RNA sequence: CUUGGAUUUACUGAAGACUAACUACUGCGAAAGCAUUUACCAAGGACGUUUUCAUUAAUCAAGAACGAAAGUUAGGGGAUCGAAGAUGAUCAGAUACCGUCGUAGUCUUAACCAUAAACUAUGCCGACUAGGGAUCGGUUGUUGUUCUUUUAUUGACGCAAUCGGCACCUUACGAGAAAUCAAAGUCUUUGGGUUCUGGGGGGAGUAUGGUCGCAAGGCUGAAACUUAAAGGAAUUGACGGAAG
């Protein structure tokens, strides 16, 4: 039967979108499809910020931060625990997890 | 609302309709006095006027076409007939 | 004040490098990969053979005179991952409880602007 | 075997008129000798320095600066400009999702001959009034800022020498130009020229360099 | 079996009838 | 593959592809599809219209145009990926999954092919039946808002209406076997117009004839025989090298 009202993507008014390859596995996966997480981590991981800025030459230097997009397969993803299966009626929750 | 007066809508509610969904469409258009600053000459100009209407007297621009009413030029004045 | 050279630090998931370069980069004053200080294909890009690498490439620095480096982080990027390997955060740690200053820290991973094709095929690697 | 690094003379290199801080730091090259002098194989030479480190401002740490050597002069290396681009995580972190991007490159030549090409990047503003989620220009807009950009780039190098470019780029004077001609157009937030690239540049002029070295 | 690769054994079992009903042409 | 200096580093050059981030339950197109800038060429929907013609229309066997990818013919190009082929591992065996090379192909110009889970698995035209908030395009009235430039005839934002779109949320008057559905409702209280298809499961999209194609194949398309089931949705349980 019909598991999702959105086919399990995001194609509607449209013929065709464009694929991406997971960043994991690097299989073909429509972007609309895509598991997407946008992430901006710390370049220094919070132990080492304090040791680099004494060892730092610049007064007040601001650390850079790590801006990545990540996109993942639906097989990826779900292995990666990037999401995970819900229940059938917490499936069409589409809010970010708070 | 079940029990309503269809022939009577309240003016302000069939004001906002669309101007074919009246109970008589009627257009919402009409046609202007034009007194262009320059000289005093009336010059009926329709309020949608799709042209560059230009007046007898002074060979000057008193309308430009939009995508709707037509923008009047500055210093000239309309009047609604 | 201090004499800079810049610490190119290129952190895959296979390896982990670091190499010291003039600010033109065209004079290499020292290249350790984490492959040198271990034994084991596993474990080139460890973060523990990633801080040995620095701590080797650090100790070559000072006989030189580089008493400070800038950084320039890079992952493997072209088609492959843009997500820096695990030996670049532990290899910046040791330069700098090394003695080694810091400077300009950057992210130099090349990105391209869409690419040619990915290996992996259309499938992607099944495991 | 041999310790390479003990046939290493260090030289130091000296930034242009331009920049405050003209005392960037040291390199080294294997030392000159009869057969090859050092100096023809050490020019040409290009170093990347942040300009907030050649200007003191921390300001100006989202920028960098390449330094091309075509000079030296004892130990010294006479450097000049060579070209512009931005840090990636400052680039990076001007990318968000709601708003539109729009970018524009003109190549055109200064009044010495050098021949750049000039890269402009733009995003849509959010007043502080506006409640909608997204931030989006038309695209009939964005072609004319795009066009807008373009024409001050090509006006703004034609009629000056790189040496006052350069002196224009520090304080973005052409980056809150566009911003001024483009309030009528659209609102506009964080209009930077985000690279420079050196293409062609004219016979070389000692003389005319070392009047931007003191 | 499954259905694509059945239709592709029977694709090739037509045309090497085609090819075997020549012989009389 | 590497002391014949590999990998790495900076500068420079050359080739082909590809247009990241911005990029969305957003746009356009009959569908397939379409994402760098600019110029040119001819199109297009919607909106606005107190313009014009007055039934010119709706749907349509036959017949036409277009039709992803792969594939065919002949040139050109051939960076990257990569069927076939070759190899290193794994395994009891592995012609595979994983790794290394790699030929056609992937790109382009002229022609062919006419097929996809070509999907919304949901024909088109017309009418009616219910609330809400978003969003794209156009039009029409109005701000404690920012800005041109100092303000208007700048533009943006904000508030109201409206037509058209891409969708979404709630409810069930109603439908349905249920999953679910604002259409899949207005169907035993059974008729607005019209086109196509199906009649238990296999055999079988097989054989044969015709027709199109260079071919691969496309379109049309049986029968003998065999069989009590095959199947749909949902429930409980059992199981899972799925998650918590
Ligand atoms: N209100 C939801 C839908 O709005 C539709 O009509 C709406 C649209 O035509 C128009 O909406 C505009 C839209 O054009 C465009 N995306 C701009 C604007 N953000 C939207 O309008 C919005 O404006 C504000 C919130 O900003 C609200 O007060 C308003 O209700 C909301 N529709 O305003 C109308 C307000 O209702 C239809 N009425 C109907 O499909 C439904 O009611
Ligand atoms: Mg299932
Ligand atoms: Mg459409
Ligand atoms: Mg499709
Ligand atoms: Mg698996
Ligand atoms: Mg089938
Ligand atoms: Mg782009
Ligand atoms: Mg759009
Ligand atoms: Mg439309
Ligand atoms: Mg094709
Ligand atoms: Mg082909
Ligand atoms: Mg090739
Ligand atoms: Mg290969
Ligand atoms: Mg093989
Ligand atoms: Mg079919
Ligand atoms: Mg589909
Ligand atoms: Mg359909
Ligand atoms: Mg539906
Ligand atoms: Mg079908
Ligand atoms: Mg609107
Ligand atoms: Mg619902
Ligand atoms: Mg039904
Ligand atoms: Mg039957
Ligand atoms: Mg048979
Ligand atoms: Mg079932
Ligand atoms: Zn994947
Ligand atoms: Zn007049």
């Amino acid at each position: 039967p019909k598991k999702r009202a959105s086919n399990g993507r995001n194609k509607k008014g449209r013929g065709h979108v464009k694929p991406v390859r997971c960043l994991n596995c690097a299989r073909c996966v429509p972007k609309d499809k895509a598991i997407k997480r946008v992430t901006i981590r710390n370049m220094v991981e919070a132990a080492a910020v304090r040791d680099l800025s004494e060892a730092s030459v610049y007064a007040e230097y601001a650390l850079p931060k790590l801006y990545n997009k990540l996109h993942y397969c639906v097989s990826c993803a779900i292995h990666a625990r990037i999401v995970r299966v819900r229940s059938r009626t917490d499936r069409k929750i589409r809010t970010p997890p708070q | 609302v079940l029990v309503q007066d269809l022939l009577h809508p309240s003016p302000a509610t069939e004001a906002k309709q669309h101007k074919l969904k009246t109970l008589v469409q009627q257009p919402r258009s009409f046609f202007m006095d034009v007194k262009c600053q320059g000289c005093l000459n009336i010059t009926t100009v329709f309020s949608h006027a799709q042209t560059a209407v230009t007046c007898d007297s002074c060979s000057t621009v008193l309308c430009t076409p939009t995508g709707g009413k037509a923008k009047l030029t500055e210093g000239c004045s309309f009047r609604r007939k | 004040s201090q004499v800079f050279g810049v610490a190119r630090i290129f952190a895959s998931f296979n390896d982990t490098f670091v190499h010291v370069t003039d600010l033109s980069g065209k004079e290499t004053i020292a290249r350790v990969t984490g492959g040198m200080k271990v034994k084991a294909d596993r474990d080139e890009s460890s973060p523990y053979a990633a801080m040995l690498a620095a701590q080797d490439v650090a100790a070559k620095c000072k006989e030189v005179g580089i008493t400070a480096v800038h950084i320039k982080l890079r992952a493997t990027g072209g088609t492959k991952t843009k997500t820096p390997g695990p030996g670049g955060q532990s290899a910046l740690r040791a330069l700098a409880r090394s003695g080694l200053r810091i400077g300009r820290i950057e992210d130099v991973t090349p990105v391209p602007s869409d690419s040619t094709r990915r290996k992996g095929g259309r499938r992607g690697r099944r495991l | 075997v041999v310790d390479p690094f003990t046939r290493k003379d260090w030289f130091d290199i000296k930034a242009p008129t331009t920049f405050e801080n003209r005392n960037v730091g040291k390199t080294l090259i294997n030392r000159s000798t009869g057969l090859k002098n050092a100096a023809d194989g050490l020019k040409g030479r290009v170093f990347e320095v942040c300009l907030a480190d050649l200007q003191g401002s921390e300001d100006h740490s989202y920028r960098k600066i390449k330094l091309r050597v075509d000079e030296v002069q004892g130990k010294n290396l006479l450097t000049n400009f060579h070209g512009l681009d931005f840090t990636s995580d400052k680039l990076r972190s001007l990318v968000r999702k709601w708003q539109s991007l729009v970018e524009a490159n003109v190549t055109v030549k200064t009044s010495d001959d050098y021949v750049l090409r000039v890269f402009a990047i733009a995003f849509t503003k959010r007043q502080p009034n506006q409640i909608k989620k997204t931030t989006y220009a038309q695209s009939s807009k964005l072609r004319e800022v795009r066009k807008k950009m373009i024409e001050i780039m090509q006006r703004e190098v034609s009629n000056c020498t790189l040496a006052q470019l350069t002196s224009k780029l520090i304080p973005e004077v052409i980056g809150r130009e566009i911003e001024k001609s483009t309030q009528t157009i659209f609102p506009l937030q964080n209009v930077h020229i985000r690279k420079v690239k050196l293409l062609k540049q004219p016979k070389f002029d000692l003389g005319s360099l070392l009047a931007l070295h003191g | 079996m499954r259905d694509k690769w059945r239709k592709k054994r029977v694709r090739r079992l037509k045309r090497k009838r085609r090819k075997v009903r020549a012989r009389s042409k």
